[PDB]
């Protein structure tokens, strides 16, 4: 979270927390109820928001649902969208605990070796997730959007 | 080992029988009385060490030659073997109370125990005289208890007494 | 033979010990039941006749081909042999009510029950049928603690048997 | 040393019956928690 | 008599210590009477709730059927079958057989 | 006397007695402490035909069976 | 071994004091439900065979590798031990049932067995299932039994469930 | 820990058999009688504090030269340490009656107490002396079947002492 | 009877085995030590007579009440009683002397000593004070080593009622 | 089991060669002071049971938790089993003290207990403290005893002690 | 390894008991002997070489035809290993003599023996007379208590040996 970074950095320099530590404690805390509503209309929309994310994919690139393509057929499909799924509940995970670490550990450290093994184009993963941001995006008030799109953007980030 | 309705269960079936309206009532006497019985097992339980040496400082007081050197209750390994057996034919007759039924006590106790002491050259009426004593400190127990329900036990009293006399017989 | 008073004994005994609390607490468990359990008895007892009828006719009925020529249910001398043995169970059922435990059960019926019925093709089958249909029709000679005091003891066959 | 109880561990056992059969050859049981199921139909 | 009791509380109930109260008095009575040998006396000592509390009550049947080979033959269980064939004995005909 | 407290059941109640004379059996001399070959074992009758077995499988010879609960 | 007396005993004593009048009538409530605890167990007793039955039947419908060459229950010897295993847990959660706490149960049976069986390769998984059938058969042998007074049995079918939960917990 | 339920168990486990019958008719009266047993144990729980200053004095007053210097009755530890040791039976005595057996006292109090005692120069005699008192004041505080119940108990363990 | 002899012929009886140099040594040493051992015991021998009296007294000197009456040091019979039982042990010390090991002591008195004492209500106390001051006279009777043999066998008794 | 001249035997043979001059002497100064050690063996006999009383009266006086319930040396089974253990060690110590060689004390009695006791919960601690007091009485004895030559017991008295210590730091 | 002091220890922990006055009278045999034995061992110590020699030399004048070729005593192998084996009975007699016992004799010779010498094809009738032959000159070395012991050890390993 905010609280495991900042903690973990004070430990190790063997030190109570710093002024700033406090404070961006006291900032995020006050954000909590505003960053739950976010992870709650995103929760509420989750079928929506994958489905939109998958056809805005398969029109950019026909060729992933194509014969050589790693999501090519009905159940191969299937599991490109459950990972659509998996993405957006990590994003909701990160959004709630403003920071990544949660994120980071469950669908990016080892993201690459994975996938390479199962031979999926990693940068059409992060094209769905764009997909993703887009829709979740117009389901929030300008200001939510954008606290909403770090998280989408970091993954995105990450798959590089 | 028998019980009262073991026993009962026993004879009716040398017959092939179920058990007979006689039987069925003696053993719902039986059920009566049940819990003075268990006053009466408890009676002995509760003064069991008392019981035994009572009936030995009395059965030493009477035959002053068994704790001579010649005697059978000497030295102290003779007279804590004698305590010993003091103790178990209490006890196999406290069983036989509870059960309604010798039989726990002539199979278990007294079989074989006369030609026991003789083997040993343990003086037989010397053993027979400390049933008889373990026997009147016994009732004496059974009779006269800390605040039981006041009535009558004498039936008990005597079948109690009979599985004392049925060791002294036996032995002596 | 297993009683609650033997029982209690023998674990005494094997400890060198006099009967204490716990022992005839065991005991009064054993003579407050003796109502319930003699109930049913006396039930079962006067029963009898018609209870063997009803549970050797039901063998039959449960296995037809048993009452065909060359078979085991034929003949005097084989559908009297039955008669005799469903009454050999109730008996022993009035017996271990009666004494308190399991013992004239396990005595009389129990120790040898398989070998015997192997060497004489006798299948369990049958007995199982018999007895649950006795204990069909003693749903309605008792109820409460004599049913389940005779419940307990059919049941104590039926397991026996499987 | 004795066989008492009446420590931490109240009779662990001891010479596992991994000692008593030693080595293993062949098998894991080779199961399928893998899934199967959804049918449409057309186009390859 | 003495030396011999001691070393069979010694080797059967394996090392462990009986209390003064935990004493079967009344079999030694008996064994000094010579009615039984030491072979039933330790088969009674086995049976009785000394030898079944510590080694049988709080145990499973491996640590059990084990201990049995330890205290009254003095070996250690030779291969599976030796376990394999007590237990289904155990479960038969119950630990007395 | 016998062995004493039995098994619960009405045939483990029956305790017997047996007069046995163990022969030495063949191939080997026994150094170790012998014992005179004559003895007695009072077994019940839930017992018994393990060792009468027992006893008859190394050369014994039972030379007396006696009642003594029975 | 414990029953939830001793139990209570137990933990009063490590405080150095008498029982609490919290744990006293947590207690009397026990004997206030013991009818039905009686009941219970008997509803177990009364069906061990058809139980482990009925549990075995479907294991083997479920789990056809067990009885092919290669699977664990296969052949006569080793489903009989399987069959026999299936006894010996039903019976020492029978008596957790009798004695309101589970001690027996992990002392006697659980404690070690996860190690047993993978030292003999047998399928702890297999075996955890074989433990949830029996108690699904024998709770509903609990709940709808011959002619018991009609009642709530609900805390003693849960306590039960716990008993052959251990079980499987421990096992699997 | 020995109790009528743990008893019965018990003998069910070492024959590899379920509880039948003779052990649940066991167990009921373990059950039927916890009434008697508990109100025992409630009454010489409150009164504990005074059975145990009349036991521990009345050791004084039966063995006047126990309280004189030099003596084991004297000084503030011997005595302190003698209400504790009485303090300590009353509390197993309260326990058995709660627990169905005798169990408390054999496991915590009877397993060793000679040896103990031996070792300490503690003669059994005072003890003796404390629970024939308290045996006589506990004839007021209770009647009927929890008398019984507490005289049981205290009998039992002046039988193990003597 | 334990003896030095006893012991070396019962090690090489049970390893089937004649009596070897290890054997031999042993028994030279009982040889060797009965002089001063049958010093010992004469002196017990003759001074018997008082060496009790003095004793008897003194375990009513160290527990003055005994000689009360209700008391068990009171009437002719119970201090007649006592002198015996301190001659007893006197006896088996000389005997214990004179055979060279603790035989005596061990199957006549220390065989069921507690269980027979605490039957009959005797503390050891009294015993130990007697022997304690058997001990102090014995001081000034004997002295190298019959003084050290006649303290090995009481001082073994003293051992023998802790 | 190994004594003072067993372990020269076993030392020389394992050269190959009859014993050394110098260890013969070393060996004919034992039976030098042999009847020195004979009476502190003897003292340590003649007072078994005041020494391991008196060391446990002042142990628990020390270390009043033992005998508090949660402690150790409570109820009184417990204390009965820290009583011999007490005796077991002095038992072996003076074993050791007759031989002239530690070897029966560490192989029948040392070897292992550590072990045991921290299995079993027992503070390992108190009991090497026990060990101690048994030393300083068990010495004390053997210093100033019932008219015996005077001499110098010094030598003995080290040694004694090097047993006691041995078992005290192998426990702690 | 057997010694006076290792036999007593070894039968009083065998009974859990402190070492009393028979263990210690015994000990003082093994202790007062030692003197005797160990001048024994002196003498068999310094003669060693010639006591060695001489007796392996009897072997070959007593079996002349073990000299010959095809034969067990010749050839320097043989004859080397011989030596050798006498050399190591003697030194286990002065072990024996110096401990106090035969344990030396018993551990590291006797065990085992007959099937060393059987596997190998070594006659005991040799080395009885190398132990003929050690005693016959052992009769001029030593007198008196010494030679006694001498004795016991060496007709101990030719009753070994028969
Ligand atoms: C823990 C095992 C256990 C015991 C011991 C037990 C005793 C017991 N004794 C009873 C009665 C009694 N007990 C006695 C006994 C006696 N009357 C005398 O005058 C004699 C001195 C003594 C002869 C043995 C009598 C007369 C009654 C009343 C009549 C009856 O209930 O039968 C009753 C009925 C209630 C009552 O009236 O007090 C019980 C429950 N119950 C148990 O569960
Ligand atoms: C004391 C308790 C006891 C029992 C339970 C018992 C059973 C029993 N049943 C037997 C025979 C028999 N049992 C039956 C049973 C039946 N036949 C039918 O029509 C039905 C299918 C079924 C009744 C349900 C038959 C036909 C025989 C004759 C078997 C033969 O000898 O061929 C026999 C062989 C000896 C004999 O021929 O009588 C025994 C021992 N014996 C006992 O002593
Ligand atoms: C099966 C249950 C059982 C019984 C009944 C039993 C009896 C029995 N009593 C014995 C000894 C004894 N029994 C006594 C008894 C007596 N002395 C007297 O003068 C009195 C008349 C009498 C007491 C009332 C004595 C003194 C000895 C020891 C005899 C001796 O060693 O000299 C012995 C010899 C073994 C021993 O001393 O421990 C047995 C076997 N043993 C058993 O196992
Ligand atoms: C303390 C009470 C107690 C328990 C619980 C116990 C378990 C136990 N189960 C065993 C074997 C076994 N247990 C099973 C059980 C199974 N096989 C399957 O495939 C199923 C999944 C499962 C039945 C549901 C089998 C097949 C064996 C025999 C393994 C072999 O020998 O190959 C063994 C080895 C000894 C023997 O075979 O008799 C023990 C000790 N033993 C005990 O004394
Ligand atoms: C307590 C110490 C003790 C003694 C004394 C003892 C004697 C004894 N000698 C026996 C046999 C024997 N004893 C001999 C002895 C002889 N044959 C002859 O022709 C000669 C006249 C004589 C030798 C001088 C023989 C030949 C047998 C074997 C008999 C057979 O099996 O046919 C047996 C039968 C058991 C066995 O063969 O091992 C015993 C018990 N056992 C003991 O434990
Ligand atoms: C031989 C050993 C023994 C048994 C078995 C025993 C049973 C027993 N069960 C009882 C009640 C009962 N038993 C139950 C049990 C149930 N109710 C349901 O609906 C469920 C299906 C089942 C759950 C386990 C209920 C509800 C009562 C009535 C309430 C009560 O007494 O607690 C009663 C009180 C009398 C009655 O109301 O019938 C007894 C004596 N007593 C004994 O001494
Ligand atoms: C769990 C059950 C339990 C019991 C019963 C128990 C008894 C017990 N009493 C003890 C001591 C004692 N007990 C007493 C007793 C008395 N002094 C008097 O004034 C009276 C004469 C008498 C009371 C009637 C005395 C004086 C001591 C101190 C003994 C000593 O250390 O010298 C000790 C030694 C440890 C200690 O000093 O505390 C034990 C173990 N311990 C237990 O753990
Ligand atoms: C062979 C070895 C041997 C010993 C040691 C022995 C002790 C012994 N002392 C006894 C009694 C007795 N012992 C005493 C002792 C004493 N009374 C006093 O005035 C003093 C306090 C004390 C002496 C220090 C008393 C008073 C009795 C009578 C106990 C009774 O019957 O009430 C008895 C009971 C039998 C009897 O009444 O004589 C035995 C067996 N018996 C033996 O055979
Ligand atoms: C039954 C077994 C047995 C014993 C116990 C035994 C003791 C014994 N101790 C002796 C000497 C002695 N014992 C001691 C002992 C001591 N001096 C002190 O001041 C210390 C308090 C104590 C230390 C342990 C001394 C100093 C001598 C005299 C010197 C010596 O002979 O070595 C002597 C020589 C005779 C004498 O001078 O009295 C013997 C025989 N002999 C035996 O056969
Ligand atoms: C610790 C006590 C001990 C003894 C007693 C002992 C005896 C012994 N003698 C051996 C061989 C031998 N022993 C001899 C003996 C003799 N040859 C002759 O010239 C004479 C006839 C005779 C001497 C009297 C011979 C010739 C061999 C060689 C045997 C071979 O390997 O063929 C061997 C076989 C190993 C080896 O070749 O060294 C052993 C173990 N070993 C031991 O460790």
């Amino acid at each position: 979270s905010v609280l495991t970074k900042a903690i973990v950095n004070a430990d190790a320099e063997a030190r109570y927390l710093s002024p700033g530590e406090l404070d961006r404690i006291k900032s995020f805390v006050a954000s909590g109820e505003r960053r739950l509503r976010i992870a709650q209309t995103l929760t509420e929309a989750r079928e929506r928001i994958v489905k939109q994310a998958g056809d805005q994919l398969f029109q950019i690139r026909p060729d992933v649902v194509s014969p050589g393509g790693n999501a090519y057929g009905e159940k191969m499909t299937a599991l490109c969208l459950r990972d659509l799924d998996y993405y957006l509940r990590l994003v909701t995970y990160g959004i709630v605990a403003g920071d990544v670490t949660p994120i980071e550990e469950i669908g990016i450290i080892g993201v690459k070796e994975m996938y390479n093994s199962l031979q999926t184009p990693i940068p059409a993963v992060a094209e769905g997730v764009r997909a993703m941001k887009n829709v979740a995006t117009s389901l929030l008030s300008g200001d939510d959007a954008a606290e909403a799109g770090f998280y989408f953007d970091y993954l995105v980030g990450a798959m590089q | 080992m028998q019980d009262a309705f073991t026993k009962a269960i026993v004879a009716a079936d040398l017959r092939g029988s179920f058990l007979s309206e006689q039987e069925l009532n003696q053993l719902t006497n039986l059920v009566k009385e049940s819990n003075k019985r268990l006053d009466a097992v408890n009676a002995i339980t509760g003064n069991a060490a008392e019981i035994i040496s009572d009936a030995a400082h009395k059965l030493f007081a009477e035959q002053t030659d068994l704790i001579r050197p010649g005697g059978n209750a000497y030295p102290n390994r003779r007279m804590a073997a004698c305590l010993r057996d003091m103790e178990i034919i209490l006890r196999y007759v406290s069983y036989a109370l509870l059960a309604g039924d010798a039989s726990v006590l002539e199979d278990r106790c007294l079989n074989g125990l006369k030609e026991t002491y003789v083997a040993l050259g343990t003086p037989t009426r010397s053993v027979a005289r400390a049933v008889q004593l373990m026997k009147e400190t016994a009732i004496g127990y059974v009779n006269s208890p800390s605040g039981v329900t006041r009535g009558d036990c004498s039936a008990l009293v005597n079948e109690a007494a009979t599985y004392f006399d049925k060791a002294a017989a036996s032995i002596a | 033979m297993k009683t609650v008073i033997t029982e209690v004994i023998a674990s005494a005994d094997s400890q060198g010990r006099f009967l204490n609390n716990t022992e005839l607490q065991a005991a009064n468990g054993r003579f407050q039941r003796a109502t319930a359990s003699m109930e049913a008895a006396r039930a079962l007892t006067s029963n009898a006749d018609s209870l063997v009828k009803g549970a050797v006719q039901e063998v039959y009925n449960k296995f037809p081909y048993l009452t065909q020529p060359g078979q085991m249910g034929y003949g005097d001398t084989n559908q009297a042999k039955c008669a005799r043995d469903i009454s050999h169970y109730l008996r022993f059922i009035t017996y271990s009510l009666v004494a308190g435990g399991t013992g004239p059960l396990d005595d009389y019926i129990v120790a040898g029950l398989r070998e015997v019925n192997r060497t004489f093709n006798l299948s369990p089958s049958w007995y199982i049928e018999a007895l649950k249909h006795i204990k069909g029709k003693v749903g309605s000679q008792l109820s409460g603690q004599p049913l389940t005091e005779a419940n307990a003891y059919i049941d104590y066959c039926i397991n026996a048997l499987s | 040393g004795s066989d008492t109880d009446r420590g931490k561990n109240g009779q662990r056992t001891l010479v596992t019956t991994k000692d008593l059969i030693g080595p293993t050859k062949i098998f894991v049981p080779f199961v399928a928690p893998g899934r199967d199921a959804d049918m449409v139909s057309g186009d390859y | 008599l003495q030396g011999v009791l001691r070393a069979v509380y010694r080797q059967v109930l394996g090392n462990t210590y009986v209390m003064e109260s935990e004493r079967p008095t009344q079999a030694e009575s008996l064994l000094r009477n010579g009615s039984i040998s030491v072979r039933e006396f330790v088969r009674r000592i086995a049976k009785s709730d000394l030898y079944k509390e510590r080694f049988f009550n709080k145990a499973s049947n491996n640590r059990f059927i084990e201990l049995n080979f330890k205290h009254l033959l003095g070996r250690a269980p030779y291969n599976h079958g030796e376990i394999q064939e007590h237990f289904g004995l155990y479960h038969k005909a119950g630990y007395d057989v | 006397m016998y062995n004493n407290v039995t098994a619960n059941t009405e045939w483990g109640r029956k305790v017997f007695k047996i007069t046995v004379a163990q022969f030495p059996d063949a191939d080997g001399l026994d150094t170790d402490n012998l014992s005179q070959s004559n003895y007695f074992v009072t077994v019940p009758l839930a017992r018994l035909l393990p060792e009468m077995q027992l006893i008859k499988n190394k050369g014994g010879k039972v030379l007396s069976v006696e009642p003594v609960v029975s």
